[PDB]
């Protein structure tokens, strides 16, 4: 979680170009700790705001490409014990609060606003 | 016919010392310059017998000092269209006893202006021959 | 330079009476300049400026009268008050400085409003109409901007209004008509009788002609009727005069010949073509591209060579350069000449009026006429393309590649062969991206594995983690499919070729790791990615519940009937549906006029040849241009002689309510009027399934047995079936038979022994023995498995 928080903070601090999906993949590992240790739907909501932000920006328009998406796995990646976990992820592919946060974040919109202000 | 996007008399330094967008629907002084730039930079004092840009008629001319632009649509025949463009050089020349120059331009704008409104007014060319004008005007 | 500031301060100059027209004018000029060049500012200041300016106005200082016009002129769809002048406008109005008067009105009109609109009006009417052509012109222009806003205020005046448009100056005459562009926007009929006015008189302004042309033309597309004489009439008219533009204008549309008109017109055209053929009308270029279309007819084509050869030859005139590409293209070319041209082009293309752009357009056309097809040409071209080059091909490539794909070209082995090689040593990473992506999909459906591999390796060979990367990605669609040797080896290869360089390492590792992670077969999969038609209508109808019987639909309408004729306000098209028990007429529509919405709608039907009439149903509300449903319902009597074919009489009733489409109102009040409702006739084909028999031999006879009615005619003025024939195949909608159908453009004898089944289950059967002795005398039999049909067939067939 320390690492996660740090990542978020640095991300916020930057914004001015890059490219990584690959990175996303890199942090994640085959498995890994996320959230308390599980917060299910809320946890699905958790994935939804942090990832969505990355995405929101993603959804927005471009200059020079940064990298054309090939995040097919990206989709599983977001959603006996191991088998159960996999199933849960597939289904996906506190919770309410997370969802709300993601919606608020939804970052092309932010960029657009900034442009307007400049104008 | 409410057909002038703009008529501009442009310097050939890409400058514009006249523009009237008779009709317009795109903006920005910048974009106007930009738009200008692509084409002007490209035509660079050089013009063409004819030029179509945008499926749109571009009749443009050059003088011996100045660059004339009219933008219109290739959707209205050259001969007439040019005739107005012709009218523009010629009358100014005779009346004044002098056609356009950079110098001329610099001393006073007004006459151009005076003329211009008379000839054309927006996207409709009310007229394209000098004489009428010549009598009509008396400034 | 420009800046507002000096001027606002400088407004105190207004305070002086000793002024020179020049002195002030200039000052006035300065403000206007900033603006002519461009400025932006506050209203407050503008308002102020007005006042300040306005303030000055004792004189008639003529010059003074103009400047302000400008000034004012600057403001029109983004103004600030109106009233102030007012007096000044009037002052002109009683005041003979004619000149001035006209400019001022003109500005107002973008700025306008309705009350104030009220103002001018009696006079205005005059004014447009008034005196010297000059003044009148001034008047006109003014409306138009107000037309933006509206102009209908004007509009109204119209029966009466147009007539004044009657002209005696050319310039003017031309002008009158555009206003008529919008006038004709409003109306088509009007034109027609009108034209006979336009048609009626020979015209003045070349200019006037032109709008008409477009129009005239516009009209022509589907046909402008029997343009024969008009077209002709016109044809001279366009054709010659002292004003060139018309001839040309006409010319470009008019061809007509794929086995069509070419008569006079080709010669005249030729006179023109040739005449133009060196930039008389540098116009000529455009036309060939489409306006005057070309894709030829075979001898015709041969003739074309010379003209194109002049342009081709000349190589000059922007108008020329373009012309060269279209003419050559349209008319097409021999291989050989191309060759000569390739060299010509070699020099030419770079700048030769800035040939490259025309050429890219030309090129885009090349990719299309041969987009990897005449591959030999494609390759010749390819070699040449790359070669003549500059760089500018790349842009072209974007198109070219696209073309090849469009065909989904098949001399790929070669095509690809050129591409692959050249591109290698024709560079540009960017191209690779695109092509990669495409290639990415294609793989082993087009085999040639070793080569393709051979290539692929190479593509990677280049540095760039990125360049390298594509070969693997393309591969996934490919790998998965495997080819003429691949699966085993496919498995072997990823192993054989492997890489470090960290993130490049990672790419190898990861793909592997990814590979590592799924059963490679699975891996590949995820990653890589009666009770007729009419019965349906019985059901569709079913959602309603006001029924008074239905059944299941048997057959439906052989023809939907527009129950209101063409493009009427309450436009109706109706479709009729038959079930074994009931028939529903469901009514399809577009309550047309935006005038109206019809409300309180129900449908009357009144019948002649039986049906029990249960109900008339109407739609609750019908607004403009939007189907709604109304129905009318009947139950179908089946065993009676005369009981399901019927014509029903229609009257539409509604309470008619007016609309505001902007924002409407829907209120309880509004009053009825009723309009005639078209007839419905019910057929013998809305109900029937046409068939072949369960037992013809037997059935054929049998149907006679129980059922049979007859009619005989002896035919003495005509010895032809055909009339009869028109009524029978077509009315019944059944099959003519017993291999007794066929007749060529003549035939000695004919029987239709014919089939289908009627609604209510039972069948209706017909034998028509048409007999030719040489008169026709004939036996028509209807036999049926239903009683109502035998009487019916004999009638119905008619």
């Amino acid at each position: 979680e320390d690492i996660q928080s740090v990542m978020t903070e640095v991300r916020r601090s930057l914004g001015e170009i890059p490219i990584v999906e690959s990175e996303i993949k890199k942090e994640a590992g085959e498995l890994k700790p996320e959230e308390e240790i599980t917060v299910g739907p809320v946890q699905k909501l958790v994935t939804e705001m942090g990832t969505y932000a990355t995405q929101s920006a993603l959804s927005s328009s471009r200059p020079t490409k940064k990298e054309e998406d090939r995040p097919p796995l990206r989709g599983f990646l977001l959603d006996v014990a191991a088998s159960l976990a996999t199933t849960l992820t597939k289904i996906a592919l506190f919770v309410a609060e997370a969802m709300l946060l993601m919606a608020t974040i939804l970052d092309v919109d932010r960029i657009s606003l900034c442009l307007k202000v400049l104008s | 016919l409410y057909t002038v996007k703009a008529i501009l008399i442009l310097d050939n330094d890409g400058d514009r010392l006249f523009a009237k967008y008779y009709d317009d629907t795109y903006p920005s002084v910048k974009e106007q310059k930009a738009f200008e730039k692509n084409i002007f930079n490209k035509t660079h004092r050089t013009d063409s017998e004819i030029a179509l840009l945008e499926g749109l008629t571009v009749v443009y001319k050059s003088s011996i000092d100045l660059y004339f632009y009219v933008i219109g649509s290739s959707y209205e025949n050259e001969l007439m269209l040019m005739a107005v463009l012709n009218c523009l050089f010629d009358s100014l020349s005779q009346m004044l006893r002098k056609n356009v120059e950079k110098r001329a331009l610099l001393e006073n704008m007004e006459g151009l202006f005076l003329a211009v409104d008379e000839i054309v007014d927006g996207g409709v060319i009310l007229e394209s021959d000098p004489q009428q004008v010549v009598h009509r005007v008396a400034l | 330079h420009l800046e507002k500031s000096a001027v606002l301060q400088e407004a105190r100059v207004f305070n002086e009476t000793p002024i020179n027209p020049r002195k002030c004018a200039h000052i006035l000029t300065k403000i206007l300049y900033l603006i002519n060049q461009g400025e932006h500012l506050g209203t407050t200041e503008a308002t102020e400026a007005f006042f300040a300016m306005t303030k000055l106005f004792q004189s008639n200082d003529p010059t003074l009268r103009r400047m302000c016009y400008l000034t004012i002129k600057e403001m029109s769809c983004i103004a600030e008050d109106v009233i102030i002048v007012t007096s000044s406008l009037t002052k002109d109005m009683t005041g003979k400085e004619d000149n001035y008067r006209g400019p001022a009105v003109r500005a107002l009109c973008q700025i306008t409003d309705s009350t104030m609109l009220q103002a001018v009006e009696r006079y205005m009417k005059q004014a447009i109409v008034d005196k010297v052509p000059s003044v009148s012109s001034s008047a006109l222009v003014s409306s138009l901007h107000l037309l933006k806003c509206s102009f209908d205020v004007v509009k109204r005046w119209v029966n009466e209004a147009q007539e004044a448009a009657s002209s005696d100056n050319i310039m003017v005459q031309y002008h009158a008509l555009g206003l008529l562009y919008h006038v004709r926007k409003n109306d088509r009929l009007a034109v027609s009788k009108m034209i006979s006015k336009f048609t009626r008189h020979g015209l003045k302004s070349p200019f006037a002609y032109c709008m008409m042309i477009r129009v005239a033309s516009k009209q022509l597309e589907e046909e402008d009727g029997s343009r024969d004489s008009p077209l002709f009439d016109f044809i001279e008219s366009c054709l010659r005069n002292k004003h060139e533009m018309v001839v040309y204008e006409a010319a470009s549309a008019i061809v007509n010949l794929p086995g069509c008109s070419a008569k006079e017109l080709a010669p005249a055209v030729s006179v023109l073509q040739l005449f133009c053929s060196s930039p008389k009308a540098a116009l000529r270029y455009a036309a060939v591209r489409t306006l005057n279309k070309v894709a030829m007819k075979h001898p015709s084509a041969v003739t074309a060579c010379n003209l194109d050869l002049e342009n081709l030859v000349t190589d000059s005139n922007r108008s020329i350069a373009t012309l060269a590409i279209t003419t050559l293209l349209k008319t097409g070319s021999e291989s050989s000449i191309d060759r000569l041209m390739k060299q010509i082009s070699s020099f030419m293309s770079e700048i030769s009026d800035e040939f490259k752009v025309v050429v890219v357009q030309a090129i885009s056309a090349l990719c299309q006429k041969y987009p990897r097809k005449h591959a030999v040409l494609m390759n010749f071209l390819f070699t040449m393309l790359r070669e003549e080059g500059g760089f500018e091909y790349k842009r072209a490539i974007v198109d070219c590649i696209i073309s090849i794909i469009e065909e989904n070209s098949e001399s790929k082995e070669t095509g690809l062969s050129h591409l692959c090689e050249f591109i290698e040593d024709c560079e540009f990473t960017v191209l690779a991206t695109r092509i990669l992506h495409l290639l990415g999909q294609e793989g082993p459906k087009t085999n040639n594995p070793s080569k393709y591999i051979r290539f692929i390796y190479n593509r990677v060979v280049l540095e760039h983690e990125e360049v390298r990367a594509g070969a693997v990605s393309a591969l996934a669609k490919f790998g998965a499919q495997n080819e003429e040797m691949l699966p085993s080896i496919l498995v072997l290869l990823k192993r054989c070729v492997m890489d470090d360089d960290n993130e490049v390492r990672d790419r190898a590792t990861f793909y592997l790791n990814v590979l590592e992670q799924k059963q490679k077969a699975l891996n590949a999969g995820y990653i890589l990615n009666a009770a007729t038609r009419q019965e349906i209508f019985q059901e569709q109808l079913a959602a309603v519940p006001e029924f008074q019987g239905l059944g299941p639909l048997f057959k439906s309408s052989p023809e939907p009937v527009a129950l209101t004729e063409s493009e009427t306000e309450y436009v109706i098209r109706c479709t009729k549906h038959t079930f074994s028990d009931h028939l529903v007429f469901q009514f399809d529509c577009t309550n047309t006029l935006n005038d109206q919405t019809l409300e309180n709608v129900t449908v009357q039907m009144e019948p002649t040849e039986a049906y029990e009439v249960l109900s008339y149903v109407p739609a609750r509300s019908l607004p403009y241009n939007q189907p709604g449903t109304c129905y009318t319902l009947v139950a179908l009597p089946t065993e009676d002689p005369t009981a399901v074919a019927c014509t029903f009489s229609c009257v539409m009733k509604f309470t008619v309510k007016d609309c505001d489409p902007n924002t409407g109102e829907i209120d309880e009040e509004g009053y009825e009027d009723e309009y005639v409702l078209e007839d419905l006739e019910v057929t013998v084909a809305d109900h029937i399934q046409k068939v072949m028999k369960v037992n013809f031999e037997a059935a054929w006879d049998e149907v006679g047995d129980e059922f049979e009615k007859e009619e005989t005619f002896t035919l003495s003025t005509i010895k032809t079936l055909e009339e009869a024939v028109g009524n029978i195949v077509k009315f019944l909608g059944m099959h003519p038979c017993e291999r007794s159908d066929k007749v060529p453009e003549n035939k000695n004898t004919h029987t239709l022994l014919l089939a289908g089944v009627f609604r209510g289950g039972h069948d209706i059967l017909v034998r028509s023995r048409l007999l030719l002795l040489d008169t026709v005398t004939m036996q028509v039999t209807a036999r049926s498995s239903e009683e109502l049909p035998v009487d019916i067939i004999l009638a119905s067939v008619g």
